[PDB]
């Protein structure tokens, strides 16, 4: 009485490459819904992402034009590039480069990656070159951000193309509560959090991040 | 009277705002009113909001 | 007399003029905003 069992992270079931599960246990009565809702909101709210921001293709001036040899519009390329997935280790901003020639699709793997920038979906398609002597070169800009940022609201040459930023790994978060199997007690809860991210984040790291975020935010109320 | 004429073409992307008018096919029109963040949206037990 | 589309116009900072070319016509692909200048035209006076 007047004491509450502190939950502990018991297990992380990496059920798939992206789909993952986590278990917290034990949990005093009624706290399951509280913590689950809080963590769901936090995770869906704020997480550091590394979405792409700018593009610079060799032989184009504006996104509304076309390029010979490639069978898709520049807008299509930009749209597809927007859904890219990647992680960066040390720096908060990097410039990737893509060069390609010959006929065929252009996966993400065709990037001249460095040892710090790691693609998560190498097979992600970009565009289909339809002529052997038709090449494309481009410079991609990757920044580290949070949440959403439309290109309209930020802050040079006529070759830079700007996309919209969606720095968020997570896509769907669900959870359940259920009775535990403690040595001897009833109405003791156990929380299971199911998550499905785009694959560029460690679930445990995400949970610790959200928890520290919430605690740091909450610490204002005490000692008014 | 006119010595020469120059024409220029601007391209814009209207995205969306509260106030726009979208509608279903059964004469059930309406005016969009607000853009809630996803976290406030109702969600099923399966996790899809 | 008539008027022309010369790139030079009075009482205007170079900032607005930065986007026009030597002729007095904006470059293709420029990203203009509200209240800009597209073609410089003069008051014959």
């Amino acid at each position: 009485v007047t004491e509450f069992l502190k939950p502990r992270l018991v297990d992380i079931e990496q059920v798939s490459s992206t789909h993952a599960k986590v278990t917290l246990e034990p949990l005093e009565r009624g706290f399951g819904h509280t913590l689950g809702n809080a963590l769901r909101r936090i995770l869906l709210s704020s997480m550091p992402g590394c979405a792409v921001t700018e593009v610079e293709i060799d032989g184009v001036l504006h996104e509304y034009s076309t390029k010979e040899g490639v069978q898709e519009d520049i807008l299509e390329i930009l749209l597809n590039l927007k859904g890219l997935a990647v992680r960066v280790q040390g720096k908060d901003e990097v410039i990737l480069t893509l060069n390609k020639s010959g006929i065929g699709p252009v996966t993400a793997a065709d990037i001249t990656h460095d040892g710090d920038v790691e693609i998560v979906k190498p097979q992600h398609v970009i565009c289909h070159l339809t002529d052997e002597n038709a090449s494309i070169s481009m410079r991609i800009k990757v920044q580290r951000g949070r949440g959403y940022v439309p290109a309209s609201t930020r802050i040079r040459p006529i070759g830079r193309l700007l996309v919209d930023a969606c720095y968020s790994p997570v896509e769907r978060i669900a959870y359940n509560v259920e009775a535990a199997r403690v040595e001897q007690r009833t109405d003791l809860d156990k929380l299971v959090i199911e998550m499905e991210t785009n694959g560029t984040i460690d679930p445990e790291e995400a949970i610790r991040r959200a928890a520290t975020i919430l605690a740091e935010q909450l610490e204002a109320f005490v000692d008014l | 009277g006119v010595l020469k004429i120059v024409k220029v073409y601007l391209a814009v992307k209207r995205r969306i705002q509260p106030g726009d008018k979208m509608a279903g096919r059964h004469g059930n029109k309406g005016v969009i009113s607000k853009i809630n963040p996803i976290e406030d949206m109702p969600y099923d037990e399966n996790g899809t909001p | 007399g008539p008027e022309e589309i010369t790139a030079d116009i009075p009482n205007v900072g170079e900032a607005a003029l930065s986007k026009l070319d030597e002729s007095g016509i904006v470059y293709i692909g420029a990203e203009v905003t509200g209240g800009d200048i597209l073609v410089g035209k003069v008051t014959p006076k």
